[PDB]
């Protein structure tokens, strides 16, 4: 939209000049009377409108720099100058004049002549590395309390838990099948592989509960990666994965297959694996931002309900 | 109440709160995850390290940069880099606070609204707004009517600008920046015999391309003068204490920016792009892009680059205009300044997106309120 503002309002009206002074961050009308006398350590915005024939109004829009005045009084009125005119429908004409340097029209504005005066208003302007506090998760003891459906058991991370056996990993998959009560796993920099992630893809089929998956710095490869997004064709609770840094990056094909596959998807939010090429990364976040949309049009209508 | 200012670069967060002079954090923009071949259980439960932190573990991380070419890529690494922002270093309730992001000038359509998304749905902002850097440089510089240079560590455009927007027809963009010249200079120095391949080594070429390069203001000059004597040499001093002598490398690096050809681009040069983009202007306008050209962003750092800028487009102007080149000492963070100013304006309560504007319109909203 365009800006309103009481002086705003004012400019324009009618043939004459208004001058105005930039005032910490705002604009202020210079009175009248000191019309013609600027202090170099500020800036104005002067506009002056003159009658048409058609009984329109034509303008010039001035802005003008103290050789003191700070870097936000002067960048204040370039852009107040910039508003001031589209709020005129673009119909202004733009003039820098800086002190000394002044356009002569500008200068024959003031019939008794411009001065300059010293001073004006002050600006408006006003490690460690590598080790901390490994993570101490008990896996078997976390496996078991998936297995009872434990609702205490609301988040599972794994990550950077070093030797882990692939099939209890597996076994994880197998256990999270039918859990209610798991929203969010993360197994990052496990060494797990595409059998791991075969097996969360049958379990995501099945698993209406878990939001958030996290298979970062893994060994995963295409297949694994790609079997979890057929699986997601399934899915319509899991709104955020991520893949980044598997040992091998997955190709192009699979860039494809992914932004491919993820077409039908409408559930999924979010997205962490970094695209090599621009054509699939797009359409994966096309996707995304689609899915998230729908999102806020349920809300809107939910919104739309309460009267 | 207050306003915040972020602006994100390919290399560099600069961020910050609307009406102070200068960004409060200022950062590399990185999000780091452990390297095979490695170790670490000192992770404890973390999938990454972001930000200062990852910069300082470089050694055993794998750096990864969720903006490209200034353009967002990796998207879930940059909510990653705009949390951290907000709670590890600005340390504030972002639903607290009208934000203003930044953007390059081609930014495509669909991570206009991207960004929008996440910062109404993840962040529950207030109400935010994004705007162009280069235009936002110009602002700074107390200009509605310029043409910029913008050159980081990761991008460099050309960006024409009348009445207070950018021409989007005349913006002409080079990949070429920093990151790139970096890598250059590590090449030539090797190949004058002192081998930098290292992680940490590239660190210190960075630190001799920020202190002993420059832009020659005639090439084939200065390379004949390089040739014949001593004079353009300087003395620098490693960690390991040993002091080397480098070069016409100095500005061979940079150079490369006029003749991107030296690094393998067969892209034309800053000055001719310079020229094409007022070239591709109206005649009426031109005159005033002349004289004023402003450079925003460090990779304008360069001692010499704008005399370099002057002579070229005197010799690809006409006889006749004005040509001037404004190099603001504060430049590298320019865009972060302008912004600063325009978020704290009387007049910019009524600009921002809101929520509620967002939630009833959806996020193509940004296109008709941010141009
Ligand atoms: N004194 C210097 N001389 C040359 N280059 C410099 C100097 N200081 C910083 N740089 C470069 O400036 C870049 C940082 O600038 P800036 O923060 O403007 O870039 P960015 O916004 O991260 O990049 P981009 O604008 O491309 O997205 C880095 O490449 C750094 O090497
Ligand atoms: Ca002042
Ligand atoms: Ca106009
Ligand atoms: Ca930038």
């Amino acid at each position: 939209m365009v800006v309103e503002h009481p002086e705003f309002l004012k400019a324009g009206k009618e043939p004459g000049l208004q001058i105005w002074r930039v005032e910490k961050f705002d604009l202020v009308p210079v009175p009248t009377n000191l019309y013609g006398d600027f202090f170099t350590g500020d800036a104005y915005v002067i506009l002056k409108t003159v009658q048409l024939r058609n009984g329109n109004l034509q303008y010039d829009l001035h802005y003008w720099l103290g050789n003191e005045c700070s870097q936000d009084e002067s960048g204040a009125a370039a852009i107040f100058t910039v508003q001031l005119d589209d709020y005129l429908n673009g119909r202004a004409v733009q003039h820098r004049e800086v002190q000394g340097f002044e356009s002569a029209t500008f200068l024959g504005y003031f019939k008794s002549g411009l001065k300059y005066k010293k001073g004006g208003v002050a600006s408006g302007f006003g490690k460690p590395v590598p080790d901390e506090e490994p993570n101490s998760t008990d896996v078997e003891e976390t496996l078991e309390r998936i297995k009872n459906n434990d609702p205490k058991l609301e988040e599972v991370n794994l990550n950077n838990i070093r030797n882990i056996p692939i099939p209890t990993l597996k076994a994880y998959a197998e256990a999270l099948k039918e859990n209610s009560y798991v929203k969010k796993f993360a197994l990052a920099n496990t060494r797990a592989d595409d059998h791991v992630a075969f097996a969360i893809a049958i379990m995501l089929k099945a698993n209406k509960t878990i939001t958030s998956l996290n298979l970062d710095s893994n060994h995963i490869t295409g297949k694994g990666i790609l079997a979890i997004f057929r699986a997601l064709l399934q899915n319509n609770t899991l709104t955020e994965l991520r893949f980044h840094n598997q040992r091998h990056i997955c190709g192009g094909k699979t860039e494809m297959e992914i932004a491919k596959l993820l077409k039908e998807n409408t559930t999924l939010l979010k997205l962490g694996y970094h695209f090599e090429l621009a054509g699939p990364r797009m359409t994966v976040t096309n996707l995304l931002s689609r899915n998230m949309d729908k999102q806020r049009q349920k809300r809107l209508q939910e919104q739309r309900q309460a009267q | 109440t207050t306003a915040l200012v972020c602006d994100n670069g390919s290399g560099l967060v600069k961020a910050g709160f609307a009406g102070d002079d200068a960004p409060r954090a200022v950062f590399p923009s990185i999000v780091g995850r452990p390297r095979h071949q490695g170790v670490m259980v000192g992770m404890g439960q973390k999938d990454s390290y972001v930000g200062d932190e990852a910069q300082s573990k470089r050694g055993i991380l794998t750096l990864k940069y969720p903006i490209e070419h200034g353009i967002i890529t990796n998207w879930d690494d940059m909510e990653k880099i705009w949390h951290h922002t907000f709670y590890n270093e600005l340390r504030v309730a972002p639903e607290e606070h009208p934000t203003l992001l930044t953007e390059a000038p081609l930014n495509p359509k669909a991570n206009r609204e991207k960004m929008t998304q996440i910062m109404f749905e993840t962040f529950n902002v207030p109400a935010m707004y994004v705007a162009i850097q280069a235009v936002l440089s110009l602002y700074a510089s107390g200009r509605t009517t310029g043409i910029v240079l913008d050159s980081g560590d990761g991008v460099t455009h050309n960006v024409p600008i009348y009445e207070g927007y950018a021409l989007p027809h005349a913006i002409m963009r080079l990949d070429l920046a920093g990151r790139d010249l970096t890598d250059y200079l590590m090449k030539i120095l090797t190949e004058r015999g002192y081998s930098f391949v290292t992680t940490a080594e590239r660190e210190i070429v960075r630190d001799i391309k920020e202190k002993l390069c420059y832009v020659a203001l005639d090439f084939e000059n200065e390379m004949a003068t390089a040739a014949s004597s001593s004079s353009l040499e300087k003395s620098y001093e490693l960690p390991d204490g040993q002091v080397i002598t480098i070069g016409n490398e100095r500005f061979r690096c940079p150079e490369t920016l006029f003749q991107p050809s030296f690094i393998g681009m067969e892209s034309a040069g800053i000055h001719e792009t310079t020229y094409n983009s007022i070239m591709k202007c109206d005649i009426d306008i031109r005159k005033d892009l002349y004289a004023n050209n402003v450079m925003s962003g460090g990779t304008t750092m360069y001692p010499g680059i704008a005399d370099r800028m002057q002579k070229e487009i005197t010799a690809l102007a006409p006889s006749t205009m004005k040509i001037k080149i404004i190099a603001p000492p504060e430049r590298k963070y320019s865009v972060w300044i302008g912004g600063s100013i325009l978020a704290s304006l009387s007049t910019f309560q009524q600009m921002w997106i809101t929520k509620q504007e967002y939630d009833e319109a959806g996020p193509s909203i940004v296109h008709r309120k941010c141009f």
